[PDB]
């Protein structure tokens, strides 16, 4: 949840 | 970029978009063959976006050209963020003009109080969201270490400095990733995390460029 890539980072997980 | 301006069209000329079918990350152009990001901006397959103002129309300042090489830190750590730097070489060079232009890298750290240039397309807003078509751009100071550590116990490495206002309301967010924090003519930071974005208490944390420009030359002149 803190990385700043879009969307998120979890979201590519 | 939370609480920032628009800077107008090719005003920040070194400034990228990485494009996997979309914008995910930013990125600073060093030379015309590299450009540097963060570690956790890696994909396989990326399109460098040079010139771009809108991302979402072609005015004509664009170059587009594609990723040969995508290095990420060898030391990179993706759960304490340590080390978050990548080197992208581009598959063919720039053409390099007024509109897309390189950033050098830095002879010294900064200071805290210096005063830095932060950049992106991320999101717009502290709460929920709100994505810009043009670039964004947002002034904001290098804080103390000791400020910084105090922000994020237990967070802080020595490749990391905070930058940003303690009150809340300024900062970079998701989609700014590795995007430029430049300082004096030299590019200092790399966009890399921070808790929510704009809040109070919470300031943007960056990749201390410093700490690696042996490591960028040295990894330039063997790929
Ligand atoms: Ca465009």
């Amino acid at each position: 949840i803190s990385t700043r890539k879009y969307p998120s980072d979890w979201e590519e997980w | 970029i939370v609480g920032g301006y628009t800077c107008g069209a090719n005003t920040v000329p070194y400034q990228v978009s990485l494009n996997s079918g979309y914008h995910f990350c930013g990125g600073s152009l060093i030379n015309s063959q590299w450009v540097v990001s963060a570690a956790h901006c890696y994909k396989s397959g990326i399109q460098v976006r040079l010139g771009e103002d809108n991302i979402n129309v072609v005015e004509g300042n664009e170059q587009f050209i594609s990723a040969s090489k995508s290095i990420v830190h060898p030391s990179y750590n993706s759960n304490t963020l340590n080390n978050d730097i990548m080197l992208i070489k581009l598959k063919s060079a720039a053409s390099l003009n007024s509109r897309v232009a390189s950033i050098s890298l830095p002879t010294s750290c900064a200071s805290a109080g210096t005063q830095c240039l932060i950049s992106g397309w991320g999101n717009t807003k502290s709460s929920g969201t709100s994505y810009p078509d043009v670039l964004k751009c947002l002034k904001a100071p290098i804080l103390s270490d000791s400020s910084c550590k105090s922000a994020y116990p237990g967070q802080i490495t020595s490749n990391m400095f905070c930058a940003g206002y303690l009150e809340g309301g300024k900062d970079s967010c998701q989609g700014d990733s590795g995007g430029p924090v430049v300082c004096s003519g030299k590019l200092q930071g790399i966009v890399s995390w921070g808790s929510g974005c704009a809040q109070k208490n919470k300031p943007g944390v960056y990749t201390k460029v410093c700490n690696y420009v042996s490591w960028i030359k040295q990894t330039i002149a063997s790929n």
